[PDB]
């Protein structure tokens, strides 16, 4: 027994940068959609939301890119189906205050955002309730569409008056 | 093993021109409704490309050993299925890794080893007496090999043996290029009613296969297959025929590209830079 | 409309050519900030981040 | 101290995710290995196999 041929392998590993080519991982997780998620799909590190698009991939392509050339469009290699990326923070916050001497209270207001809690065409405003009356506006929000201060009294947003 | 020809009188080379030609995916991604441009190796548009002959009516067999460039464009006007593969390699002497694509009646496979090359590599088809069919039979392409890596088999693609002497029905173009050691072959099958003066059509090149070979390529050579019928004495001296067949071969030379995409996401039209003060204008514009 | 068509496509370029300043490496050896993040420790790779 | 009436932008917002997911393959499939441990013969200790 301690003469007998032995075949030694040696599996050794070499650190340096490089994308792990030659790895274990788990084959498929939970595949999740319509929600800004987190994925890797072999060429990026992107976080946004997984869509159902309408557009046919040519069957030698894995990514998708556009006239902004960004990669909004990626093939899932599970079962060939073409989901689109895009992201889910757009634009800031804002804050509408009546001023000085008159009001404490005041209403918050999103820019691109989609969501007491009306969904204005400007995005999302809250704390700011709608009124279906039109009148003259001071305070500008965007697309036709301002806030006020008016009757007790709150912070209310309307149409404005031409 | 291989034998040797016996001088004879042949034809010398063509010179055709080339008319929107050598033009495939550089990139892996999806674009639609986009004009991008990218720099990478392709035909130049009304380049001077060579032709050679392979039809029998005569006796024109001349497949040289021409040079590996950065990139090679090979469109073959291919009807009765005479071409066969196409070697690679530097020196061809069992020293350095050559390369055997064969695409064999049965299978395709790709092997690329040091096998030793003769002179002529080529396929002998032979017709039986009994059976009205054409089989291969003489496989002279080389005589053995010492160590090798790289092995790889393709889809079983289906020929035919059979030779004719009509009207080409079919299309082939083939692009073979080397970047960081890496193999990319480009290929698309397009009908078309034509023998020579190439179309000015335009189609677009999609992979079929992707090998990480790593090794330095300078030379290739393109294989070909005789018949051996009752008319011929049989002997690969001075009396065999071939079909007809015509290929060309081209080189690929570093310019910038505009390709449009449509709404498929497929390329319709190119536009060089440095071809045409027009096309100049046309591909800085980005319209 | 030559008067309205210009200050819509000076506009758009000028905002295609913002995405396009990110994908140049200004002299760096790669572009996107995270892939130098993840190749090289950030004590070493400060100036390539500044 | 005093803030008038009008529009003011104070902060962003984003949106930041809570999950990530990886999945390179759709099922685990090998590669032919089996020549480097069930071969006919190996080689020696001053030219090995690599
Ligand atoms: C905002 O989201 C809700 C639910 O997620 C959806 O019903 C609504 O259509 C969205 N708004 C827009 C403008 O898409
Ligand atoms: C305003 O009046 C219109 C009249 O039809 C009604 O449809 C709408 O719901 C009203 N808006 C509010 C906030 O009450
Ligand atoms: C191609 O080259 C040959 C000789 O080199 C020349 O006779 C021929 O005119 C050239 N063709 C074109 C289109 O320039
Ligand atoms: C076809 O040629 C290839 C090239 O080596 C060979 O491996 C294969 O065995 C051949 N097919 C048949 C049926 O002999
Ligand atoms: C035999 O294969 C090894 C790789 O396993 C290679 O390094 C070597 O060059 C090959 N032998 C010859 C004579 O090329
Ligand atoms: C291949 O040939 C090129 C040029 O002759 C040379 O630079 C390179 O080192 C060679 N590679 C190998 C593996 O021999
Ligand atoms: C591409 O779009 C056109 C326009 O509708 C359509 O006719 C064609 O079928 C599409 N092709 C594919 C492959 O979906
Ligand atoms: C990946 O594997 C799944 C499950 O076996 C299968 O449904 C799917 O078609 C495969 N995708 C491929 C082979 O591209
Ligand atoms: C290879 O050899 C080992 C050890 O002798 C044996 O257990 C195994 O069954 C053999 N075959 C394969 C495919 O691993």
């Amino acid at each position: 027994v301690g003469y007998q041929p032995y075949r030694v392998v040696v599996l050794s590993f070499e650190l340096l940068h490089a994308p792990a080519t030659v790895c274990g991982p788990k084959k498929s997780t939970n595949l999740v959609k319509n929600k800004c998620v987190n994925f890797n799909f072999n060429g990026l590190t992107g976080t946004g939301v997984l869509t159902e698009s309408n557009k046919k991939f040519l069957p030698f392509q894995q990514f998708g890119r556009d006239i902004a050339d960004t990669t909004d469009a990626v093939r899932d290699p599970q079962t060939l189906e073409i989901l689109d990326i895009t992201p889910c923070s757009f634009g800031g916050v804002s804050v509408i205050t009546p001023g000085t001497n008159t009001s404490n209270q005041v209403a918050v207001l999103y820019q691109d955002v989609n969501c007491n809690v009306f969904q204005t065409r400007a995005g999302c405003l809250i704390g700011a309730e709608h009124v279906n009356n039109s009148y003259e506006c001071d305070i500008p929000i965007g697309a036709g569409i301002c806030a006020s201060y008016q009757t007790s009294q709150s912070i209310i947003a309307y149409t404005m008056s031409l | 093993q291989c034998v040797n020809l016996t001088t004879r009188t042949q034809l010398p080379p063509a010179y055709t021109n080339s008319f929107t030609r050598g033009v495939y995916y550089p990139d892996k991604v999806f674009r639609s409704s986009v004009l991008h441009s990218t720099q990478d190796l392709f035909l130049p548009f009304f380049s001077n490309v060579t032709w050679f002959h392979a039809i029998h009516v005569t006796k024109r067999f001349d497949n040289p050993v021409l040079p590996f460039n950065d990139g090679v464009y090979f469109a073959s006007t291919e009807k009765s299925n005479i071409i066969r593969g196409w070697i690679f390699g530097t020196t061809l002497d069992s020293k350095t890794q050559s390369l055997l694509i064969v695409n064999n009646a049965t299978n395709v496979v790709i092997k690329v080893c040091e096998f030793q090359f003769c002179n002529d590599p080529f396929l002998g088809v032979y017709y039986h007496k009994n059976n009205k069919s054409w089989m291969e039979s003489e496989f002279r392409v080389y005589s053995s090999a010492n160590n090798c890596t790289f092995e790889y088999v393709s889809q079983p693609f289906l020929m035919d043996l059979e030779g004719k002497q009509g009207n080409f029905k079919n299309l082939r173009e083939f692009v073979f290029k080397n970047i960081d050691g890496y193999f990319k072959i480009y290929s698309k099958h397009t009908p078309i009613n034509l023998v020579r003066d190439l179309p000015q059509g335009f189609s677009a090149l999609e992979p079929l296969v992707d090998l990480p070979i790593g090794i330095n390529i300078t030379r290739f050579q393109t294989l070909l297959a005789l018949h051996r019928s009752y008319l011929t004495p049989g002997d690969s001296s001075s009396g065999w025929t071939a079909g007809a067949a015509a290929y060309y071969v081209g080189y690929l030379q570093p310019r910038t590209f505009l390709l449009k995409y449509n709404e498929n996401g497929t390329i319709t039209d190119a536009v060089d830079c440095a071809l045409d003060p027009l096309s100049e204008t046309k591909c800085t514009l980005k319209s | 409309l030559g008067k309205l068509q210009d200050v819509v496509n000076q506009n758009a370029q000028a905002l295609n050519t913002l995405v396009k300043q990110l994908s140049s490496n200004f002299g760096a050896i790669s572009s996107v900030l995270n892939d130098i993040l993840s190749r090289l420790d950030p004590p070493e790779a400060e100036v390539q981040i500044d | 101290f005093t803030v008038e009436k009008g529009i003011y932008q104070t902060s962003n917002f984003r949106v930041q995710p809570t999950e990530s997911i990886v999945r390179f393959p759709n099922i685990t499939n090998l590669c032919p290995f089996g020549e480097v441990f069930n071969a006919t013969r190996f080689a020696s200790v001053y030219a090995w196999n690599r």
